[PDB]
């Protein structure tokens, strides 16, 4: 008769907060909050559904800030993050909206430069630079549904979010001069800027 | 490398280090889930270690700013540094065994010759063994309160080895405490750790119904309209070499750039390794690059690494580090680099399933064994610091109840007769353990927190209680053989656990912790009555008749009276009586008061057997006439088809009553007797040589075969006593089928001698990794040990010694009481050994041949005759000649005119 | 009902702890301590259990003990067909399976085989499988004469989808010499 | 002389057993043991299978001869044996073999199960209710289905069904059967895998009513019962599961499959009934351990998915878990603790277990 809604957001929000001091992993609870949240929703992934778990704001500001200093974060460890972080901003928070906490938060820019000069640093094996097709499309939406949510609201700042990004890419010791990173990514944020 | 490193400054040192192996550990720690293989990125980190070893060498200068021109060395500073050594005590412990195995190619090496020239270079032992403690208090990342170990890899746990070598580390190792860190997080990590041993459940679904390919199940889908179907590509035969034609071709747009060839599979399988054939006439169809989607669900694609290049390659070998279920496979391949059609010949999908036949064909990181590796080094490393060891792992809690939730799981890493050996020196340092260890193997078998609602006390919930095997058959009989104090305690343990069981036996009956107590180990009751016999035989100091109890007796004789004959744990139960009747002879008076013999069934003559068949025993049953009162009636039942009556259905009880009576060397001797010598020719007038029903005839003439083959084994006047019968028998046409089944099996089958075997080095090669109950005597004992083969007399002793051991330079030697410090020859066969035996002060017919095994006249002995079979005695009687007269791709006529020869 | 009970408690009864070992661990359920035998049944032929996944979503020969196994030898010759084998102590020993194997196969026409037993007998029980291959067969028994004793045994149009199958001979026939003729499908 | 030979055969092939060792499936080495089969007990079978295809084939040439023997008896003029009103009809059943016996009941099932497909109303008057009673089913059933030959086994396996279908005890009879069989302290020697296919099917055949799974749930939550606050036994208890899921299973083909990796290739139970098993269920779950093995959580969690699906009501993940015991089972998922870098908590199946375990509860819960 009860809902298990809210205690699922008390336990979720809890792992969130224990996502700073090591105690879970990072990409496997992507996993599991993704894969709760799309069967509920039937399956397959839509940029316009709603999560059914609710994170808080410090949540978000604690997986932003893992996100902002994580070693060498694999490459479908950054597709989930950008699934995952879609999902956040068609999530409504309980005001401001959590686009609007997204992209008002310092360590997205972080966020974006690591993602975008990320390449191979491992090199263990012969990999290609580029991200691939899956990769370029969930950046695609992800920066269509922060312009989406903060079309109404303040465009603005996502619009100096997105030339901070090309800014810090393009100075010296950048990925645009070095050569690093995806080339594709980096075309489809240019094309979308 | 080449360079030589004198006078530069410590701090550069310092920072190099420390870059170096932080670099070194982000490499190891962070590597790509798709490895693909067709100067190297790992030889650069492989010198980088090279590096760092060449600088923890270097001597260090009084001063400490600059090192030394040319005590105090560069690896004391980086033992200091507690970052420096957590990384590097890290990186080798996400290190599998395979990079490690090459032993130095690979950065696993780097890291242990690093560690070991840390160890060499210490100015103190402390100094070296500081961080290592610091590494397993702090777990992961240093998390403290939870269900949270540091993980030990094979190659750190050879480290930490290494550094333990010496006896000052271990003295120091338990100064810092070290042997209780290593029992905790031991309790810890077993609680935490599932098993993923195959267990029951595999048993029962591989009944009802290395890695296979998967692609021929699925079903391949491009999401491109003009693509082929591409069905060819997931046929299980390879194409052809030089086939000059692309099973599948795809042309590409000049927009686009990838090609999509999805595969479902109809099941989500594991999967490991993904294998992409192009076209091997031209690699200019072959893609430039291969990204690898998978999905669990099977709709929502979740790739795995980046695109991996794969041009001019022939064969694309993708293999997954981490293998990942995928229900649904995704291949988005690339427009070549120079032709703008896309080539392929095969794609398979390999992997395995859980649950069938295609679910079959690095542990110490995964299970929790290799802190008890570390505690089996501490305990039996040094014998003098054992003890002190001991003590050291005495206060953990649940430490005995983990140790042998280890010992009875399937083998992940280490023997299990090491983990006895630490079981046992656990219980051997106080009693309390001893009675812990004994509550632990008998009675309960569970955890002494037992809390279930905190989720982070340890429990052992999932062990079956009362379980028997042959580990703690060793646990129990080498903690009741043991002459320390307290043995007294552990032996009225048992003894209790043996009453406690009879009395609930008893309960079970009258139909009114208690899970070992209602279901005993029948292997369990054989151990404690051998170590009853054992401690009877080596005359222990502490008095084992005050220990029995007459009331226990009682209770053990209707225990072995309300079971079945046929069932084991009867037979166990009146081994346990035998034990009591060799020790006090009252008792055996007292079971024949209760048999009332101053109207017996089969259970009562088993009982009587198996209770009788110590030599006091032996004697006391002699003295009463029971055997004589048994044979005079089942002479007159004989010569009817004081006196007894005898129903025709008692005989082949009587028969086998007689036969395990006559196992011994006495009543072997009796059964030669004046008075049993009619019985022979008297069963053999009973059987007729073709009333009795035919079942009754063929369990008589089994009973009968059995019981003359007990009576002539390896005992030389009464095999002459049974040509003398046989040969009377033949004197008085053709042969009957009973006649030609005594003739082969009592007389050309070659006679078996039961042999026992004491070795103070156990035997581990006639032991199984199964349990299983074979109740035998008392005397012969249990345990890894004590060895007992029933072998013909035409085997060799070498033959022997490769039985009991494999022993593939010291060698293992076999001697004998009689023999006394004189090595046996591995040429002679067991027919002439009990010649010699029967020469010297050993009597005929002996139950078993005792030979004694130690690690290091013999052509003599060769010269030897063996013993004369029933066979030679008989032929030189002459009834082989009576034999060829009686009688009606080798030739017919050879075999015809061997008989007439036969006659000669 | 009250039989089927009362025999059945008999039945485990006559059980032994070593027969069950052997049901428990190699699947072997006659009883081989018991010399004695009541019956052999022989439908289909060349550890035993049925799939009760397939079965629960045929006639049988009956007696055969009174009767006798025998070894034949195709010592006449055959047109059209080969005997091939697969691959009154001597009669009390079960013959080989011998299963005829034609080189090249033609729809709609005639092929034999002819066999031989060497003495005469007096045989009751025929048990020839079904064969999907086959549209007819029949079957031609002679004594002394080729043609003098000669008779036609059986005439079988259903061996494609049915068994020739015979239980008993009443009156028996005195046989030495056997063709079998084969049509196949058309 | 075939007499004599099968006497050799039969000594040397009872010598042979006296050499073999079984052990009973009680713990996880004596699984690993049938699952490795190790090449010495490979060469012991392949010798008592040699001596038993010696045995079996000169027991038959022995009855041949000797029928052949009784045949010239009559051709000689000697009558054959003939049958004594004056002899009881109970020394007759006694005196008789035991192949003898199982042709009998054979011929008796094969009758019965005629009977049973009667022209007149599919139904027999009395044998429906007052020959076959509580306690004779459970006897038959034994003295057929452990002693008997797989055919015999099967026909008064199907037979019952058809007598006792629908009698309302037949939920407590085979929750009964399964439990004195497969108890781990039975003693009792069978091959206890066939009879457990005997008892899927027979499950199966009575599967329209609900009770009977009812009832295994009902035994299910009784052997749970010490780990809620006793002895707990792994091997029983993973039976009871297995039959649990084969029929949960067998429910879903007569009604892709989220639960198809486990397979190798009016039913709506009510909630309040089923509340406790499942809660107990993840007990179980939350309580594994080394002793413990992620090859039973597979079950546990199809089993638990499958009943919380299976209620009217379905059960909402709020009354199924506490709310700590909620945040560790997601550790159990995703922490440090549990799984840690490459090592997996119990593999990567029993994540993925656990993964479409809270799936089927939140789509259970959320449609």
């Amino acid at each position: 008769q009860l809902s298990s809604v809210p205690m699922l957001n008390v336990c979720f929000n809890k792992l969130f907060s224990m996502l700073q001091v090591h105690h879970v992993q990072l990409e496997s609870l992507l996993q599991l909050w993704l894969t709760l949240s799309l069967n509920s929703s039937i399956f397959l992934y839509n940029a316009n559904r709603i999560p059914v778990i609710s994170l808080n704001q410090a949540s978000i500001a604690s997986f932003l800030t893992v996100l902002a200093w994580y070693p060498n974060t694999l490459l479908r460890t950054w597709c989930l993050v950008l699934h995952s972080l879609t999902l956040m901003t068609n999530m409504q928070l309980n005001q401001e909206t959590t686009a609007h906490l997204l992209v008002s938060d310092p360590n997205l820019i972080h966020v974006l430069v690591k993602f975008l000069s990320g390449t191979s640093p491992h090199g263990t094996n012969q990999h290609s630079p580029q991200v691939g097709p899956t990769a370029t499309q969930a950046m695609q939406e992800f920066l269509t549904r922060l312009q989406v949510h903060l079309s109404s609201t303040c465009p603005q700042i996502f619009s100096e979010l997105l030339l901070k990004l090309i800014h810090i890419l393009s100075t010296e010791r950048g990925a645009f001069q070095t050569g690093q990173g995806p080339l594709d990514a980096q075309v489809k944020l240019l094309e979308f800027t | 490398l080449e360079q030589n490193f004198e006078v530069v400054s410590v701090s550069t040192i310092s920072a190099v280090i420390e870059s170096v192996t932080f670099l070194v550990h982000h490499y190891i720690t962070c590597s790509d889930k798709v490895m693909s293989r067709s100067m190297t990125r790992d030889q650069l980190m492989f010198d980088l270690l090279k590096l760092v070893n060449i600088l923890v060498q270097l001597p260090l200068s009084s001063n400490r700013e600059y090192s030394a021109r040319v005590p105090a060395c560069v690896a004391d500073l980086v033992l200091a540094n507690q970052q420096i050594m957590s990384q590097i005590l890290s990186a080798l412990g996400l290190c599998n065994s395979s990079a490690m195995a090459m032993i130095a190619i690979s950065v696993g090496d780097g890291l242990f010759t690093i560690l070991t020239t840390l160890s060499k270079k210490a100015s103190t032992v402390h100094m070296m063994l500081q961080p290592i403690l610091t590494y397993m208090a702090c777990g992961y990342m240093g998390r403290q309160g939870s269900l949270a170990t540091c993980q030990l890899s094979e190659p750190l746990l050879w480290f930490i080895l290494r550094v333990l070598d010496t006896s000052d580390a271990l003295k120091a190792f338990h100064d810092m405490g070290g042997v209780q860190l290593i029992c905790n997080n031991m309790v810890t990590s077993t609680r935490a750790i599932v098993n993923t041993a195959r267990s029951m459940v595999s048993t029962i679904m591989k009944f009802l119904d290395g890695i296979h390919n998967f692609a021929p199940l699925g079903t391949i889908t491009s999401s491109s309209p003009t693509a082929q179907p591409a069905e060819v590509l997931l046929q299980a035969t390879p194409p052809h070499r030089r086939a000059r034609s692309a099973a599948w071709s795809y042309i590409f747009l000049p927009e686009e750039a990838w090609c999509d060839l999805t595969i479902h599979l109809p099941s989500a399988v594991l999967l490991k390794e993904i294998h992409i054939q192009p076209h091997l006439a031209s690699l200019a169809t072959c893609p430039s690059s291969v990204t690898v989607e998978v999905s669990a669900d099977g709709v929502n694609m979740l790739p795995l690494s980046t695109p991996v290049v794969t041009s001019g390659l022939t064969y694309i070998k993708i293999q997954l580090v981490k293998a990942e279920v995928a229900s649904a496979v995704c291949l988005r391949l690339h427009r070549p680099r120079d032709a703008s059609t896309l080539g392929l010949s095969q794609i398979k999908l390999l992997g395995l399933t859980a649950f069938g036949t295609t679910s079959s064909a690095d542990q110490v990181s995964k299970t929790s064994i290799g802190w008890l590796r570390l505690l089996h080094h501490c305990l039996t490393h040094i014998s003098d610091l054992e003890g002190m060891m001991a003590s050291a792992a005495a206060p953990t809690a649940n430490l005995l109840q983990t140790c042998a939730a280890l010992l009875m799981s399937p083998y992940c890493g280490m023997h299990s007769p090491n983990i006895e050996v630490v079981l046992v020196k656990i219980g051997l340092q106080s009693t309390r353990i001893g009675l812990k260890l004994i509550d632990i193997l008998l009675r309960n078998c569970a955890a002494s927190g037992s809390d279930p609602t905190d989720l982070n006390s340890p429990l052992l919930f999932g062990r079956l209680n009362g379980l028997s095997s042959d580990s703690t058959i060793d646990i129990l009989y080498q903690l009741g053989t043991t002459q320390d104090p307290g043995t007294k305690d552990r032996i009225q343990a048992l003894l209790k656990w043996v009453s406690d069981s009879a009395k609930m036996a008893a309960l079970k009956r009258s139909g009114r912790v208690e899970y070992g107590l209602l279901m005993p180990s029948p292997s369990h009751l054989h151990c404690v009555a051998a170590i009853l016999w054992h401690s009877y035989e080596l005359l222990v100091e502490y008095d084992l008749p005050a220990l029995l109890d007459r009331e226990l007796f009682e209770l053990l004789f209707n225990w072995s009276m309300s079971l079945p004959c046929n069932v084991v744990l009867k037979k166990a139960v009146d081994s346990l009586l035998c034990s009591m009747c060799h020790i006090h002879p009252n008792y055996f008076s007292l079971l024949m008061g209760w048999m009332g013999i101053i109207s017996l069934t089969e259970s009562h003559l088993a009982t009587l057997a198996s209770s009788s068949q110590s030599p006091e025993a032996i004697k006391q049953l002699l003295d009463s006439g029971l055997p004589s009162l048994l044979v005079r009636s089942l002479a007159s039942f004989c010569f009817s088809h004081n006196k007894m009556p005898i129903t025709a259905d008692l005989v082949a009880p009587i028969l086998r009553f007689l036969t395990e009576v006559g196992n011994s060397h006495i009543m072997k001797d009796w059964l030669g007797g004046s008075e049993v010598n009619p019985l022979w020719t008297a069963l053999l007038f009973l059987l007729c040589h073709s009333v009795l029903t035919t079942q009754q005839r063929t369990a008589i003439e089994n009973a009968t075969v059995a019981f003359f083959l007990q009576c002539i084994s390896c005992h030389p006047n009464n095999q002459k006593l049974m040509a003398q019968v046989l040969c009377e028998l033949f004197q008085t046409g053709n042969i009957s089928g009973f006649v030609r089944r005594l003739f082969l099996q009592l007389m050309l089958e070659d006679e078996k001698v039961t042999m026992f075997l004491q070795s103070p080095c156990p035997l581990y090669k006639g032991r199984i990794n199964a349990t299983s109950h074979v109740i035998q005597h008392p005397m012969f004992g249990a345990g890894h040990k004590f060895r007992t083969l029933h072998l013909p007399v035409s085997t060799t002793l070498s033959d022997v010694l490769d039985r009991v051991s494999d022993t593939p330079v010291p060698v293992f030697h076999l001697f004998h009481r009689l023999l006394a410090g004189q090595p046996l020859p591995a040429e002679m066969t067991l027919a002439q050994l009990l010649t010699l035996l029967y020469d010297r002060k050993l009597p005929q017919g002996y139950r078993s041949i005792d030979l004694t095994v130690k690690l290091g006249l013999d052509e003599s002995l060769l010269e030897t005759c063996p013993i004369q079979s029933p066979l030679q005695v008989f032929a030189g009687m002459g009834g082989l000649a009576l034999i060829a007269e009686r009688l009606p791709p080798i030739p017919a006529h050879s075999l015809a005119a061997f008989g007439l020869f036969l006659r000669l | 009902a009250a039989l089927l009970t009362a025999v059945s408690r008999q039945l485990q009864d006559r059980l032994t702890p070593l027969e069950a070992l052997l049901q428990t661990r190699y699947g072997l359920y006659s009883s081989p301590f018991d010399p004695v035998l009541f019956d052999l049944e022989m439908s289909g032929s060349s550890s035993d259990e049925i799939d009760l996944s397939d079965v629960l979503s045929f006639t049988s020969l009956t007696g055969l003990l009174e009767v006798e196994p025998l070894h034949f030898t195709c010592v006449s010759t055959s047109d059209g067909t080969r005997i091939e084998r697969d691959d009154a102590s001597h009669f009390l020993q079960p013959p080989p399976h011998q299963s005829i194997i034609i080189e090249r196969m033609h729809s709609g026409a005639r092929r034999f085989v002819t066999l031989d037993f060497g003495r005469p007998i007096l045989l009751t029980d025929v048990l020839i499988p079904t064969c999907g291959d086959l549209a007819s067969l029949s079957i031609d028994i002679w004594t002394l004469g080729e043609e003098v004793d000669g008779r036609r045994l059986v005439v079988a149009t259903d061996i494609s989808t049915h068994s020739l199958i015979l239980h008993d001979l009443i009156p028996p026939p005195v046989c030495r010499f056997m063709k079998i003729t084969v049509i196949g499908r058309y | 002389d075939i007499q004599c030979r099968y006497n050799l055969a039969c000594h040397r092939l009872e010598a042979l057993l006296q050499s073999i060792d079984l052990p009973p499936l009680n713990s996880a080495n004596n699984a690993q043991y049938f699952l490795r089969k190790p090449d010495k007990a490979v060469e012991e079978d392949s010798r008592v299978f040699s001596a038993y295809q010696d045995c079996i084939q000169l027991q038959l040439q022995l009855n041949l001869a000797h029928n052949a023997v009784q045949r010239l008896k009559v051709a000689i003029g000697a009558s054959r044996k003939l049958l004594n009103e004056t002899s009881g009809p109970e020394d007759l059943i006694q005196t008789s073999s035991t192949e003898q016996l199982r042709t009998i009941v054979r011929y008796l099932l094969d009758t019965l199960l005629s009977l049973l497909h009667s022209s007149n109303g599919h139904s027999v008057p009395a044998v429906l209710q007052s020959t076959f009673h509580a306690q004779a089913c459970e006897e038959l059933f034994k003295h057929l289905c452990i002693s008997g030959t797989p055919k015999i086994r099967l026909h008064t396996g199907l037979l019952l069904v058809q007598l006792c279908g629908g009698e309302r005890w037949w939920r407590q009879f085979l929750s009964n059967v399964l439990q004195e069989l497969y108890n781990s302290e039975q003693l009792l020697i069978f091959p206890q895998d066939r009879v457990f296919m005997l008892l899927s099917c027979i499950g199966q055949r009575s599967l329209s009513n609900s009770g009977v799974l009812e009832s295994l749930l009902n035994l299910l939550d009784n052997l749970l019962s010490p780990l809620q606050p006793g002895v707990l036994d792994i091997p029983m208890i993973s039976w009871v599961v297995m039959l649990v899921s084969r029929l949960l299973d067998y429910v879903a083909t007569v009604e892709g499959n989220q639960w198809s990796f486990i397979n190798n290739n009016p039913f709506t139970l009510a909630h309040d009934r089923c509340i406790s098993v499942v809660q107990k269920l993840v007990l179980f779950l939350l309580s594994m351990d080394f002793t413990c093995h992620a090859d039973l959580l597979l079950f546990v969690c199809k089993v638990l998915a499958r009943i919380a699906n299976a209620t009217r009501p379905t059960i909402h993940l709020c009354e199924i878990v506490n709310e700590p015991q909620l945040e560790r089972l997601l550790l159990l998922l995703v922490g440090t603790d549990f799984n840690r870098g490459d090592i997996s908590w119990g593999g990567a199946w029993a994540q993925y277990s656990l993964t479409c375990m809270l799936q089927d509860i939140l789509a259970g819960e959320l449609l």
